[PDB]
């Protein structure tokens, strides 16, 4: 069972968008499909379900004028529709359902919704060479990135971005003293807001 | 709407110790309450539903408990693994509601960090942009302060730090420090200092370099 959500959307104030949750791995008509809405210092809010059999829904009031919950049963996907919006509606959004055969959650990757007048900026990426490597990213807009080495996992620290003159910037450390050179090891970051994919090789 | 209290944000303990977040509903909810976990950068894990009964995979050391308003979820033989912020929610009446969260801290014991210092890439310089990164990684507990010099010089301004989660697997915390000049700043100076402070020595740990 897999539920796939676009990792980002950046909207201006005011505008509306349609987040989508493509389900895939069991009968779509099953299951309750629930969405949630997550901010920094506000915890977990549920915004409300909806049952793709017949759309039946339940909606949490304080979304009622916000939110509106549809699916599309042929290509077993859900919707979430946001009116009006502000940037009190910059958040990340969750479509997870609930599966019994054993009872198993499923949930999305979530949406980073970021709801802004800037324009988008792709991230400069710059590599960190003198064992610890590094790969600074900077000066992109708006969240998220996500930076991977190779692939290289253990000895990984991907710090949180920082906001700076309006724009994000983070870094990540790879540890790994032999290994390198000899060993290619490439700083591999996306930005999918700016759809600007880029590859960068750690060099002595 | 009903409200649930997780009166504590941050609970702290050692590995192998026994962990008990409190949840406090303000209307009955009968046993109709679900536990959840959010390790960093990962989507929401259901534990626990019907206030004790665990979804599949999930170990009998997480153990939920309670029923009315008071509801307990106790973790048995904590690992560092288990690090994540932990909500309850009830789904008894419209809307569901969460807790606020309770975050678990990891005590271990002291460790100094490792400093690596970084010059300006050769890419960003010819941007008229000059950043030099320090990594801090690894150390316990999470208070340290960097301190940036250049040419012996203590520099303050145009400096960018942040902190990481607490490592789920050694338990440890990370900072990285970035000072950000201008090209032709950056070339007019030849020392580039980043010393760390830290519990675990009483001199400051120095990493430099001469452009
Ligand atoms: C966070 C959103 C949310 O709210 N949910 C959720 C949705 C998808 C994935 C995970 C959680 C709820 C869905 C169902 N409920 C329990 C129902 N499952 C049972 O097995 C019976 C329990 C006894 C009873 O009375 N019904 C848990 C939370």
């Amino acid at each position: 069972v897999q539920l796939q959500q676009p990792g980002a959307e950046l909207v201006k104030p005011g505008a509306s968008v349609t987040v989508s949750c493509k389900s895939s791995g069991y009968t779509f008509t099953s299951y309750w499909v629930h969405w949630v809405k997550q901010r920094p210092g506000q915890g977990l809010e549920w915004i409300g379900r909806i049952h793709p059999s017949d759309s039946d829904t339940n909606y949490n009031q304080k979304f009622k004028g916000k939110a509106t919950l549809t699916v599309d049963k042929s290509s077993t996907t859900a919707y979430i529709h946001l009116s009006s919006l502000t940037s009190e509606d910059s958040a990340v959004y969750y479509c997870a359902i609930e599966a019994i055969t054993i009872t198993t959650d499923y949930w999305g990757q979530g949406t980073t919704l970021t709801v802004s007048s800037a324009k988008t900026t792709p991230p400069s990426v710059y590599p960190l060479a003198p064992v610890t490597l590094g790969c600074l990213v900077k000066g992109y807009f708006p969240e998220p990135v996500t930076v991977t080495w190779n692939s290289l996992s253990s000895g990984v620290h991907t710090f949180p971005a920082v906001l700076q003159s309006d724009l994000y910037t983070l870094s990540s450390s790879v540890t790994v003293s032999s290994t390198w050179p000899s060993e290619t090891v490439t700083c591999n970051v996306a930005h999918p807001a700016s759809s600007t994919k880029v590859d960068k090789k750690i060099v002595p | 709407d009903i409200v649930m209290t997780q009166s504590q944000k941050f609970m702290s303990t050692s590995v192998g110790d026994r962990v008990s977040v409190t949840c406090k509903a303000s209307q009955n909810v009968g046993t109709n309450v679900a536990w959840y976990q959010q390790k960093p950068g990962q989507s929401p894990k259901a534990l626990i539903y019907s206030a004790s009964y665990r979804y599949s995979g999930v170990p009998d050391r997480f153990t939920g408990s309670g029923s009315g308003t008071d509801f307990t979820l106790t973790i048995s033989n904590v690992q560092s693994e288990d690090l994540a912020e932990f909500f309850c929610q009830q789904y008894n009446n419209f809307p569901y509601t969460f807790g606020g969260g309770t975050q678990l801290e990891m005590k271990r014991a002291d460790a100094a960090p490792t400093v690596s210092i970084f010059p300006p890439s050769s890419e960003q310089l010819t941007s008229g942009g000059a950043s030099v990164v320090c990594f801090l990684n690894n150390f316990y507990p999470k208070d340290i302060n960097v301190k940036w010099k250049i040419d012996g010089s203590e520099r303050q301004n145009g400096v960018l730090n942040s902190w990481t989660d607490q490592d789920s697997k050694d338990s440890t915390y990370s900072m990285s420090s970035t000072l950000t000049l201008t090209k032709d700043e950056y070339e007019r100076h030849n020392s580039y200092t980043c010393e760390a402070t830290h519990k675990t020595s009483t001199s400051p740990i120095v990493k430099s370099f001469n452009r």
